[PDB]
RNA sequence: AGGGAUGUUUAGCCGGGAAGUUAGCGU
RNA sequence: GCGAGAAGGGAAGUGUGUUUCAAAG
RNA sequence: UUUUUUUUUUUUUU
């Protein structure tokens, strides 16, 4: 009965009990704040002597832990905002996003990002934000995670963040839809990461939109579909232009972060190895046709051909995206073409 | 006066149109002067 | 459209009295002070565009 | 019957009174000049009767109940309220004041008054406010918002907008206007 | 290593108003 | 913001009233 | 001295 007997018990007597001192005139009313300053016997003395109306609700906030208390906590709430005695803050937002979610209560918590801003000062916590993201992916809801993210955005008192957007994009390739819609709304959400200011993306953003881009229609469409497409000129043309967006966002990225038969690799230092994976794929065609239609990779291949890159006797990178290859788009793939050939 | 001048019109170059554009003010809105 | 019936042509409006005004039924305080209010300025051209 | 009083928020438990004025059993056609407002057809008396004390059971409690201010219909959304929500507190913004669909101006005991003019038988220059300092006492429906007073020129436009005016300095920044209604802004 | 770090209570006089109080002769 | 006892007989005997004069906040 | 402020002001030492 230790949990049950003297958790409720304790919670029900404090709020109880509060509620009858704001009966008596304001002569007998806690102190708004802590202590006098300075200003007005040792520096130390005093200051912090005294129990504030805020500091005595929120001390009681900590003996939740289910969801029947969650409801008498916000009792007290409206007392002190009735009674004038709540000065919002950044303490006062942070810790009441984090009451909720601590008694299993997902739900309220993305309420209070659509109804902070009303009656508050200052902003949540970002570390808390960011949270409550994961809390809708390990439920198995990545539907959820989309109507959170706009509400942040579209707000202006909230600073923008680059690692957000990761987020957001690995959700969206994970609903359980067709393999064509799924990608649709995910590039969706990457446009719009260039318009408003030309955010720079990680390094390790591009990497995850292009690995499911050149696989679920591209590489479709020539194994078993062409048996003896609608948007063909679109997939080539985002796959190229996907790449394009990572060299200019990594360039930017390094000068901020930490300050810093024809051929190119002659007299090029030792760039990093990694990037040229994707980079090295060949241009089929347009079309089914790929005698007729196109006419426009080994020695760029060359570099790597033992699964053995440059990095032991070569440059270091910081925060480089995935070092492994493209298991379904490189074993499976060039085998068949070979094997079967 | 040596390196007083230049200051002055640094700061008139950069400052905005608008004298004081207080957002967000915690005290009591109110206005001190001195007499020397 | 009660009161509209019993009148005629506009003429008959403009040049009522306000003993005749009485007779019918379908007018009350209200609306009877209101009605004169708007011939005698429209007479004398203090309505055309307020 | 008319409602019972009620003390509003940031106010300490008052005595209620035994009768609500001193001519109670003498007189009767006295009229105290504090006398409330409800009678449909009249506004508040801003900080007397405007924002009561809200309750409501343990049940009902949310988020979602303290973010009412916010949420008021267009009718009743003051300056204070409006400010809030815009981004930088709606600060190097413009407000003006659409005198359009006032309660008393549609219904009321007294909504058929006879004006100087008769009855309306069928571009504008409306006042302009520019916030500038801000001080909030009581949010979200209490502030002490200072900024410049100006004249500007609507639009033929089929909403409200202001085109290429403000244009002449009326007055340094003063307190604002009006804490009935207000309007959005271009900014 | 940024999902980091940093931030936390301002002071005195006078005038008017509401609730509680309505005990004082020590000047 | 301004006006509102416009429905008052309850008090008083040397008082309530009347008369003669005076009054540049 | 304590709640309320759409009636105010003051704060320095060669």
């Amino acid at each position: 009965q230790a949990r049950e007997e003297q958790r409720r018990q304790a919670l029900k007597s404090f709020i109880s009990r509060l509620d009858d001192l704001f009966n008596l005139p304001h002569q007998q009313w806690l102190p708004l704040h802590s202590g006098a300053p300075l200003g007005a016997l040792s520096p130390t003395n005093g200051r912090d002597d005294a129990l504030s109306a805020q500091e005595a609700f929120l001390a009681a906030c900590r003996l939740a832990s289910t969801r029947g208390d969650f409801q008498w906590c916000l009792q007290g709430l409206n007392l002190l905002v009735n009674f004038g005695r709540l000065r919002p803050d950044w303490e006062l937002s942070d810790r009441l996003m984090a009451l909720s979610l601590h008694c299993r209560r997902p739900e309220q918590a993305e309420q209070l990002l659509s109804a902070f801003p009303h009656f508050l000062a200052c902003p949540p916590s970002p570390v808390l934000l960011f949270t409550l993201i994961d809390e809708a992916l390990a439920a198995g809801r990545p539907q959820d995670v989309r109507r959170i993210f706009a509400t942040m955005r579209e707000q202006w008192q909230l600073a923008l963040r680059p690692a957000f957007y990761v987020a957001a994009i690995r959700a969206m390739l994970l609903l359980p839809t067709s393999a064509d819609q799924s990608l649709k709304e995910a590039q969706l959400v990457a446009e719009d990461a260039a318009a408003l200011g030309v955010p720079l993306p990680p390094v390790a953003h591009q990497l995850l939109v292009e690995r499911a881009l050149t696989l679920f229609e591209e590489r479709l469409r020539q194994a078993d579909l062409p048996g003896d497409c609608y948007t063909t000129e679109e997939l080539l043309n985002l796959a190229q232009e996907s790449h394009n967006r990572l060299l200019v966002d990594q360039a930017r990225d390094a000068v901020r972060r930490h300050i810093s038969v024809s051929e190119l690799f002659l007299w090029n230092r030792a760039p990093n190895a990694h990037l040229l994976a994707q980079a090295a794929w060949l241009q089929w065609a347009a079309e089914r046709f790929a005698e007729r239609h196109n006419a426009d990779w080994i020695q760029l291949l060359q570099q790597s051909c033992s699964a053995s890159l440059q990095e032991l006797a070569g440059g270091i990178d910081r925060g480089s995206s995935l070092h492994r290859g493209l298991p379904p788009a490189l074993l499976a793939a060039l085998i068949r073409s070979s094997d079967a050939s | 006066a040596e390196r007083q001048p230049p200051r002055p019109t640094a700061a008139a170059m950069a400052q905005e149109i608008l004298k004081r554009v207080a957002s967000m003010k915690l005290p009591v809105e109110k206005d001190g002067k001195t007499h020397w | 459209e009660d009161i509209a019936a019993a009148f005629s042509s506009w003429t008959d409006l403009a040049n009522a009295t306000i003993d005749v005004l009485q007779s019918v039924e379908g007018m009350t305080n209200q609306q009877r002070r209101l009605i004169v209010k708007h011939v005698r300025l429209y007479n004398h051209g203090l309505w055309p565009e307020n | 019957v008319p409602p019972p009083l009620k003390s509003g928020i940031g106010e300490p438990k008052k005595t209620g009174y035994k009768f609500p004025h001193v001519f109670f059993p003498y007189k009767s056609r006295y009229r105290s000049p504090h006398r409330q407002r409800w009678w449909p057809g009249s506004a508040p008396r801003f900080l007397l009767h405007s924002h009561p004390k809200r309750w409501a059971p343990r049940r009902d409690l949310s988020f979602a109940f303290f973010a009412f201010h916010g949420l008021k219909p267009f009718a009743e959304k003051n300056l204070y309220e409006l400010m809030h929500s815009l981004p930088l507190r709606g600060a190097s913004s413009y407000f003006w004041r659409e005198a359009d669909s006032d309660p008393w101006k549609h219904l009321g005991r007294k909504a058929n008054r006879l004006q100087a003019r008769g009855v309306r038988t069928q571009g504008r220059k409306q006042l302009v406010f520019s916030p500038r300092e801000i001080y909030y006492k009581r949010r979200p429906f209490h502030a002490l918002v200072f900024g410049r007073l100006s004249v500007g020129q609507l639009g033929a436009s089929p909403p409200e907008a202001v085109p290429p005016e403000p244009e002449r300095a009326e007055k340094p920044p003063d307190c604002e206007s009006k804490e009935q209604r207000k309007c959005a802004g271009v900014s």
